[PDB]
DNA sequence: TTCAGCAGCAGGTACTCTTATTCAATATG
RNA sequence: CCUAAGAGUAC
DNA sequence: CATATTCTGCTGCTGAA
């Protein structure tokens, strides 16, 4: 889910970069390094709050190196998927094993085992869809899904969902 | 301490075991402690919009779904540059699944949930998911079970649904 | 003790 | 062995001497907080001599004639006689000198006058005399109130510890008391007006240089005094009835239960 | 303070520690013939109060164990009746500065 | 770390720069000058980084602060500008 | 030439910490080794070309640090490890001074 | 090439946490299991898989990468293996500690003998430091020989409070070599306490019990003192002719295999115990070959085996011989000769030594030109450059590079070039008993094979020129160079903290001459006066008015020597019997830099407190004091050269 | 009084041959030897048994036994001593290392 | 001691 | 109110050079 | 290449 | 016939009269 959390990053600056725009270089290097990133400790990091005055502190010169080590402290918005949490999403793909639903920046793979027996896959339809007697779940279709399993991949977090519970599925 | 290797309970939102660093209270950058405020989808959307517009103003000095998508794309390209596929997807997701519109309604919702005196994660989950009835909301969010009375939850969800706009 | 540090005793 | 034992001793930024564990070895370095290289042997003029010589050297009486000062010594030499507030100032200065004499006799039992102290007051006086061309004939421009208050303010300005609490202030007063005694012994009203004959600017220059030299002589935090002490003890030992020299140093550093010549002194 | 002639039987030493807060200190007459505190090698020892100990640890940023130690068998420590955890201020006539103030904690 | 940092109004350390502080300041500044850092003082033709740093320190144009560590872990931040270089 | 113990002690007395560090590391043996913050041991497999860091046992891949220690120090720590002693190297303080 | 870039964050070690390996931690960190004592396979050309030189532990050849980390020998730190021991053996260095722990804990139920119900146990457990706690607990619980299932009540010794004791009798434990023998009090039965039962009783010790014994729940539990998995160090630890540790590990594996086969095939307890004792002996001698009493495990060649303990300890061990003191680069050593024409802070460096020792100068816009010239000069002429460090890590050698063409220097590169004049260099005479024996000088390149230093600086170094050798170290960075010049410089060391007096002074010929020059009889004519005045480098250019004008202009030696003395120096020393007039010309009076009276000798220009050196360095500065050293040496040496001094047999004849 | 007597003995040793050493060096030595409440010798049994860090304790004597005891007791080495940083090849907190140099953004902008 | 200057003891 | 039984061997700081060798002897593929 | 021994060099 | 193996420097009692 979405939170805002206090994060600190250590940035090393070469001696050549200590011009009057040191603050701007530090702030720009904070961006493009943590903005839109993924980690197992804090989930996704989407954006930084309170950019007007980011706490850069002083910055310590590494001895025998000359590079300065800054501990920049900031507020960051985080989207950490959690086990057994219900969130809305948009279905983007369907397959035999399950269907991939777009939740925020991540894709949740809901397996076919975690749906009521009335909902059945149909690859004959173009695009293939998880179709039921009462409704059809196609591309760009809303669905509320309870995430129950998350595997921590630094490159891109992966999650497994379910809609077996009551009032879980297409809205 | 410094325990080599780690033994801990598996994360579970229903059990409210969000994580060792997602506890109820967190130390702010000022040195004091603040309750871990959890953002619902609308509140998080407003926070993201405020942060992005403030960044755009700083860089300058130094509604329908389609037009909102175009506006967020333009503002995203103006504020930040590349490696924003995740942020673009999150922003379009937020513009899609937004429960509240502007500052007034989100402020009313946040103060009303604050009056409930419930867990920040639970109130954020209440604001995030647009339910219909009381027991349906309880079964949607297992962390809501046996935390507040049925009548009080029903009435507060009635006010939430009244505050639900567009 | 020990020896060293018999026994005690012996 | 000595260097390994003393390797972690260091003077920290609160002037305390601590080891790697933070344990205090000395609350101030050398019990005076001064660098050893800035210390020179100087004579404490109050501890030695006779009472009559001490009074002749220091006592000034503005109301009587036995221990008065020549009015030709200073510009206001004929108007200060009969003054009362200045007499109070002289009385307290001489009382402080007497207290310093008693304290120094309490510290150094043998009455040794030549002891190592940081700032060489004699050389500063000589430099002022050579720089301002004291003619030894013109009456001094200084007023006695100026001399006494300048000495007191200079003592207030000799800061070894910068803390602003009673403990640090008391430790600071303890750390400068011997040098303050030396300063009062040298910069006395009778001595300044008679032996040295300072002018106003010469006296102020002397005060400023004393303050600057004292602040320059303070030990620098980060000084590795343990290794310095170990080497300063070991090197003379390499240069080297009762056992002495290397065997005795071994018996002292290795705390030996039995030694060759256990002697006892009875007075 | 108990003053004895030659020795205390070990069967009597064991009951010397009474019910608190009563502390029994035993001194031998032979050791008390000469006052150790009047030796010129023995500097001035003053027991610090709890408030003074707190102030000393606050101003110098010291822990309990970072102070110099004095044993709870030292003749001066027995003389002044030091108990463990109490700090004695040591006034010493130093030859570099006229007065030096150290502090020793009882162990 | 807020408790670690002593407020500027009650720093109890000397306002003078130690010989070790001066040596490390000169070394750091010379190593930065050698690595193409901007020079804040106008050069009179000197090419040695050490004497460039000496000239910077003489007229107080070194933008560094000394973090002096107390034995308990607390520190004081003394700007090179306000440190008096008497030696 | 041998930079012996008491030459190092002379340099300590001089207060030239950076020159002593340069003598003992840059001039003689400067070894970069990878450790993890879970266990301070040097059992970190670091495929630098592939940009992969992994300490088996701790099952961690994102909590790796690099330190510059003499190769004699690394050999000492490895010999201690062979002698059933763990020299865990931690890059943060767990106790106040 | 050094080490290539690593994305892992760079930190410094803040805390070192010691402890013991758990067997499961060894199994988790080990990248391979060692099962074959042979280090090479039957082909004798490859490292055997599962052997002691398993490629998963590291590559034994430069041509091959490590099979685990896929890195060269330069990068690979070596990854540990593990040998699964058939039966547990005692870690030798912990045996005594084990003997203590098993004597503090009941050998049947695994609980500490004296709980808190004992009055002395509140005192013992309240101790803060773990070592003192364990000492007290041992010295109080070692004499208890019963588990005490029931103890007198703390409130009063009338009723009995029952703890979780078992009531068995603890044995008296001795060590017979590498094994522990327990004698149970007769209801004495002597039997060997098997390592298996000791490990079982150690694994049953409660967390509170062993944390009261000084152990830690996470880092060192007592049962980890018993070896069940031996960590095998990588070939970097035991490089190759196999190393001693390789042979010891081979013997350990041989014993383990023998014990395993004897246990599996079934054998009398005698053979099993013999194999177990052999394994214990091999493990112990692998960790420590200097066990008291036991015969040393001899290497194949009949010499003692060098154990890990032997490698760590001693003068030539790891700590003292490789970490506290190590052999360093950029250092030179040669014979020292005196030079009266060098400054106090100047050291003469042979041209060959200057050509071998090099300094890395960072390419900067301010020094792009001169460095380029040095690169053009090459390494075979002085001044020149030996290497060019590119920003990519490659290193261009000036030898074998003239064929490739001229090198264009870029900012950020390094020019590793011959040390030139005025380079700060550390200079030492060993043993180097004090800090003044290791001081920073300025290089002066000279065309001879000896270090040349001022005569005055030999006194702190305790150096003669009868064959003494001295060492020279060159800083390789700007920070080290700067702190060497600003902290360890020779002028700054003139006054030592050792005795708050100068350590350098006028010595040897310059002293004798300065006594002969400052005599009242010494009169110098115009020509020699002009030469001596010119020999003073900082002479202001005014000829002093002669002491005698008519009938012949004559200057005295004091007048000429006063030129070297800086202006503004006042010195007044009264020797024995001297008055304001000096009939004997003893004492010393100098007013405003002019020697008023007194023969200058060891008390004035020597390493004495209150002398000229001390006054000058405390009034005008260390640089002025060193310049005074130079000026006095030059003038006095010139005068003594043109006056002469000798000694002979007639000087010893009365 | 033991510290004063120890200083007097050391001073007599130093001045027996006429040499002079400043008071502070011998004062530091005798303060180190008497800071534990008793006379601590400069020997394996004296300064090397105080809990001042296993790495700097082992550098003097009895190295391997000190390492074994540290492993058994799970000692924490705070790396405050000179020997710890020498062994680890990092700047010891001595002399120039007793502080940290840091860059000020506001001061650097203030210069230009 | 040591040796030299076993132990003590052994 | 008061005393006899032991036992284990390295040893300052740097540096130069030379010389020997690192099992022999016997059984078996 | 390692180990051991010996001879010395300056303190 | 070639290779595997047989000189200085410290410590802890309690039992029986
Ligand atoms: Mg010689
Ligand atoms: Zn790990
Ligand atoms: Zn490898
Ligand atoms: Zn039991």
């Amino acid at each position: 889910m979405f939170f805002i959390k206090d994060l600190s990053l250590n940035i090393t600056l070469h001696p050549s970069f200590f011009g009057p725009r040191m603050k701007q270089y530090l702030k720009t290097k904070l961006l493009e390094e943590v903005e839109g990133s993924c980690t197992g400790k804090f989930g996704y990091i989407l954006c930084v709050l309170d950019y007007d005055n980011i706490d850069i502190q002083r910055g310590r010169i590494l001895p025998t190196d000359g590079s300065a080590e800054f501990n920049v402290k900031y507020r960051a918005v985080v989207f950490k998927p959690f086990k057994g949490e219900v969130v809305d999403g948009t279905v983007v793909s369907c397959s035999q094993h399950g269907f991939e639903v777009q939740v925020g920046p991540m894709k949740v793979f809901v397996t076919k085992h975690l749906m009521p027996q009335d909902l059945t896959f149909n690859a004959g339809s173009n695009p293939p869809s998880y179709q039921s007697s009462e409704d059809v779940i196609t591309i760009k279709s809303r669905i509320r899904v309870k995430i129950e399993g998350c595997i921590s991949q630094v490159s891109s977090i992966h999650a497994i969902g379910s809609i077996k519970e009551d009032y879980l599925g297409a809205i | 301490r410094r325990r080599l290797k780690k033994v801990e309970e598996e994360e579970n939102a229903a059990t409210l075991q969000l994580g060792q660093e997602f506890q109820l209270k967190q130390i702010n950058h000022q040195g004091e402690e603040e309750e871990l405020i959890a953002l619902n989808l609308s509140e998080a959307r407003l926070v993201i919009k405020e942060a992005l517009v403030e960044r755009r103003r700083a860089f300058k000095r130094s509604e329908t779904r389609e037009k909102e998508l175009e506006s967020i794309d333009v503002l995203l390209e103006q504020t930040t540059g590349g490696n924003n596929k995740d942020l673009k997807n999150t922003m379009q997701y937020l513009t899609n699944f937004s429960r509240f519109r502007d500052q007034e309604t989100v402020g009313a919702v946040i103060q009303l949930l604050k009056s409930t005196g419930l867990h920040p994660f639970e109130v954020a989950q209440l604001g995030s998911l647009a339910c219909d009835t009381a027991d349906e909301a309880k079964t949607l969010i297992p962390s809501l079970n046996n935390k507040i009375s049925d009548d009080e939850l029903e009435r507060i969800l009635k006010e939430l649904s009244n505050l639900e706009t567009l | 003790t020990x020896p060293g540090v018999t026994x005690p005793g012996v | 062995r000595l260097v390994k034992a003393l390797e972690d001793i260091m003077v920290h930024y609160d002037n305390t001497t601590r080891n790697s564990l933070g344990n205090v070895i000395q609350f101030i370095y050398g019990e005076d907080g001064m660098d050893a290289a800035h210390i020179e042997k100087q004579s404490l003029d109050t501890i030695g001599g006779s009472d009559a010589a001490f009074e002749k050297r220091y006592r000034v009486d503005l109301l009587n004639t036995d221990h008065t000062l020549d009015p030709s010594l200073l510009e206001s030499g004929s108007e200060i006689l009969g003054d009362l507030k200045l007499q109070v100032l002289l009385d307290e200065e001489y009382k402080q000198l007497v207290k310093d004499r008693k304290f120094l006799r309490e510290v150094f039992v043998d009455g040794e006058a030549n002891w190592p102290l940081p700032v060489n007051i004699r050389r500063i006086i000589q430099n002022a005399q050579q720089t301002f061309h004291i003619d030894h004939t013109k009456p001094s421009d200084l007023t006695i109130k100026d001399i006494v208050l300048g000495v007191k303010d200079l003592q207030e300005n000799l800061l070894v510890l910068r803390g602003k609490n009673e403990i640090i202030q008391n430790a600071q007063r303890d750390a400068v008391t011997l040098f303050c005694c030396l300063l009062r012994s040298r910069l006395a009203t009778r001595r300044v007006l008679q032996e040295y004959r300072l002018t106003k600017q010469a006296f102020d220059w002397v005060l400023s240089n004393i303050e600057a030299q004292f602040l320059r002589s303070v030990v620098h935090p980060g000084e590795m005094v343990g290794v310095l002490a170990a080497q300063s003890i070991g090197e003379p030992a390499t240069q080297m009835k009762v056992t002495s020299g290397v065997p005795r140093l071994k018996e002292i550093l290795n705390v030996a239960k039995n030694m060759k010549t256990p002697s006892l002194t009875v007075y | 303070i108990f003053v004895y002639q030659n020795n205390i039987t070990p069967s009597a030493m064991k009951l010397v520690p009474s019910i608190p807060p009563a502390t029994i200190e035993t001194f031998n007459e032979a050791a008390l013939v000469v006052n150790i505190t009047h030796h010129e090698l023995v500097p001035k020892h003053i027991r610090l109060s709890s408030d003074e100990k707190r102030e000393l640890l606050k101003r110098y940023r010291l822990k309990e164990s970072q102070l110099p130690r004095i044993q709870r068998a030292d003749p001066v420590a027995l003389y002044l009746g030091l108990k463990r955890g109490e700090v004695v201020k040591i006034i010493r006539k130093s030859e570099t500065s006229g007065r030096y103030a150290s502090y020793r904690i009882c162990m | 770390l807020k408790e670690k940092a002593i407020p500027k109004d009650q720093r109890a350390t000397t306002p003078y720069m130690t010989k070790y502080e001066r040596a490390r300041i000169l070394g750091t500044r010379a190593l930065q000058i050698s690595m193409n850092a901007p020079v804040f003082v106008d050069l009179e033709g000197e090419t040695d980084p050490l004497r460039i740093a000496m000239k910077e320190l003489a007229e107080k144009k070194i933008p560094l602060v000394i973090r002096r560590y107390l034995p308990d872990g607390s520190f004081e931040d003394w700007s090179v500008e306000e440190l008096i270089v008497d030696l | 030439l041998r930079f012996g113990e008491m030459e190092r002690d002379c340099m300590i007395a001089h207060g030239a910490a950076s020159f002593l560090k340069e003598r003992l590391m840059e001039a003689s043996d400067a070894f970069r080794v990878h450790i993890c913050g879970i266990c301070g041991l040097m059992t970190v497999i670091a495929k630098l070309n592939h940009n992969q860091f992994e300490c088996k046992g701790c099952d961690n891949k994102i909590d790796i640090y690099q330190i510059h220690i003499p190769y004699a120090a690394k050999l000492l720590f490895q010999e201690l490890m062979a002698m059933n002693i763990t020299p865990r190297l931690y890059t943060d303080r767990s106790r106040d001074f | 090439v050094g080490q290539q870039y690593s994305s892992a964050p760079l930190r410094t070690v803040k805390e070192v946490q010691f402890g013991l390996f758990s067997p499961e931690e060894v199994r988790a960190i080990s990248v391979a299991k060692i099962r074959f004592p042979e280090t090479m396979d039957e082909t004798q050309t490859r490292a055997k898989i599962g052997g002691l030189n398993d490629p998963r532990l590291g590559s034994i050849d430069r041509n091959l990468k490590c099979q685990t980390c896929q890195e060269g020998m330069n990068e690979c730190p070596g990854h540990f293996g593990h040998i699964d021991l058939a039966k547990p053996v005692f870690h030798v260095g912990f045996i005594a500690k084990i003997k203590k722990v098993c004597e503090c804990v009941c050998m049947h139920c695994g609980k500490l003998l004296l709980d808190e119900h004992n009055e002395l146990m509140r005192q013992a457990l309240a101790i803060k430091d773990s070592k003192k706690r364990f000492a007290a607990i041992w010295t109080l619980c070692k004499t208890k020989m019963v588990c005490e299932t029931d103890v007198p009540s703390e409130d009063d010794p009338t009723q009995l409070v029952s703890r979780g004791g078992c009531g068995n009798t603890q044995p008296t434990i001795r060590k017979d070599g590498l094994k522990l023998v327990g004698s149970w009090k007769k209801d004495p039965e002597l039997r060997v306490l098997s390592t298996e039962e000791i490990l079982n009783i150690f694994k049953h010790i409660s967390v509170k019990d062993f944390t009261s014994l000084g152990f830690n729940e996470v880092f060192s539990r007592p049962e980890w003192m018993i070896l069940t998995c031996l960590p095998v160090p990588p070939p970097p630890v035991r490089p190759s002719g196999e190393d001693d540790l390789t042979f010891k590990l081979a013997d350990i594996l041989k014993a383990n295999i023998s014990l395993e086969t004897l246990e599996h095939n079934g054998a009398p307890h005698h053979a099993i115990e013999e194999a177990e004792s052999l394994l214990q002996f091999h493990v112990a001698t692998y960790m420590d070959n200097d066990i008291a009493g036991q015969p040393q495990a001899l290497q194949k060649s009949g010499r003692p085996v060098k154990s890990i303990r032997a490698r760590l300890k001693g003068k030539e061990g790891r700590i003292r011989g490789n970490l506290m003191g190590k052999r360093v680069d950029f250092s030179a050593r040669t014979v020292i000769s005196g030079d009266p024409n060098l400054e106090l802070d100047q050291v003469g460096v042979p041209k060959s030594i200057a050509k071998t020792l090099t300094y890395p100068e960072v390419v900067t816009p301010y020094n792009i030109d001169r460095l380029t010239q040095l690169v053009r000069n090459g390494p075979n002429e002085h001044p020149g450059a030996k290497y060019v460090i590119r920003d990519s890590g490659d290193r261009i050698d000036l030898r074998y590079s003239k064929r490739a063409g001229d090198i264009q220097l870029q900012y950020g590169w390094k020019v590793e070039r011959h040390i030139m004049d005025n380079d700060p260099v550390l200079f030492n005479r060993q043993p180097s008993l004090h800090k003044m024996s290791m001081m920073a000088h300025r290089v002066k390149v000279i065309p001879y094979s000896t270090f040349r230093l001022n005569l005055s600086v030999t006194s702190p170094y305790n150096a003669d020129f009868d064959g003494d050798e001295m060492n020279l170290h060159v800083p390789q960075s700007e920070e080290t160079r700067a702190e060497l010049s600003q902290l360890c410089a020779v002028p700054l060391q003139i006054v030592s903290p050792q005795s708050n007096k100068p350590c350098m002074g006028i010595v040897q010929d310059t002293l004798c001459g300065i006594r002969k020059l400052t005599l009242r009889d010494t009169f110098i004519e115009l020509d020699q006066v002009l030469n001596m005045l010119y020999w003073v480098p900082d002479w202001d250019g005014v000829i002093p008015t002669p002491a005698i004008i008519k009938p012949k202009p004559l200057w005295s030696g004091k007048q000429i020597l006063s030129v070297a003395i800086p202006n503004g120096i006042h010195l007044q020393r009264f020797d024995e019997g001297t008055t304001l007039l000096s009939p004997k010309d003893n004492g010393m009076l100098i007013i405003d830099g002019q020697i008023i009276f007194g023969v200058v000798e060891k008390k004035t220009v020597g390493s004495s407190n209150g002398g000229l050196i001390h006054v000058v360095t405390r009034e005008k500065g260390p640089q002025v004091c060193a310049k005074l050293f130079g000026n006095i040496q030059k003038v006095v040496n010139f005068w003594l050269l043109h006056n002469g001094f000798s000694t002979g047999i007639g000087d010893t004849i009365a | 009084a033991g510290r004063a007597a120890l200083y007097k003995e050391v001073y007599n040793v130093i001045a027996s041959d006429g040499s002079y050493v400043n008071y502070r060096h011998m004062a530091l030595l005798v303060d180190v030897m008497t800071t534990q409440g008793g006379l601590t010798s400069v020997t394996r049994h004296g300064f090397n048994r105080s809990n001042t860090g296993a790495l700097m304790r082992c550098s003097f004597e009895e190295t391997v036994e000190i390492l074994f005891e540290a492993g058994a007791s799970a000692e924490l080495d705070d790396c405050r001593g000179v020997s710890e940083n020498v062994i680890l090849g990092q700047m010891a907190p001595i002399g120039t290392g007793a502080f940290d140099v840091m860059i000020d953004e506001e001061s650097l902008v203030k210069y230009m």
